[PDB]
């Protein structure tokens, strides 16, 4: 995980921002 | 006359006496869950 | 003479406004490329 940031790794950010009623 | 939503839903209209446009969010609702312990350990619940 | 329409002859085919969609219909429409009679 990176502090920085939600708190995710980098790779494992890549993965969320690869994936995309009443 | 009136705007369609994705799902082919009404969403918006003009007013037929302003020509001004006017959006039809649903009214609020939802489920309602009781929130329990036991009842062989109290009868006070919560509600969501 | 002929000509040929490209893409032409669209419209907005019911009263309805509608964004952000691609909504699929069926009306009397120009066909696309279809021949154009030209005249002058
Ligand atoms: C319709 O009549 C109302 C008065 O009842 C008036 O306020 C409104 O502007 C009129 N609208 C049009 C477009 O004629
Ligand atoms: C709670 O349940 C137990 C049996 O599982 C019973 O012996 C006990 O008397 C109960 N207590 C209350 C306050 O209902
Ligand atoms: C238009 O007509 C000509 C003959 O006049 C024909 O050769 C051509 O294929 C036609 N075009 C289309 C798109 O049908």
């Amino acid at each position: 995980p990176d502090p920085s940031k939600s708190k995710r790794s980098f790779i494992e950010d890549l993965l969320f921002n690869k994936v995309t009623k009443f | 006359q009136f705007g369609r939503d994705i799902a082919d839903t009404t969403d918006a209209v003009r007013d037929p006496q302003t020509l001004e446009i006017l959006d039809i969010t649903p009214c609020s609702f939802g489920g309602v869950s009781v929130i329990t312990p036991g009842t062989n350990t109290s009868n006070e619940v919560a509600v969501l | 003479a002929y000509t040929n329409s490209f893409t032409r002859g669209v419209y907005y085919p019911d009263k309805v406004f509608r964004s952000s969609v691609l909504h699929s219909t069926q009306d009397l429409f120009l066909p696309f490329f279809s021949n154009v009679t030209w005249f002058h």
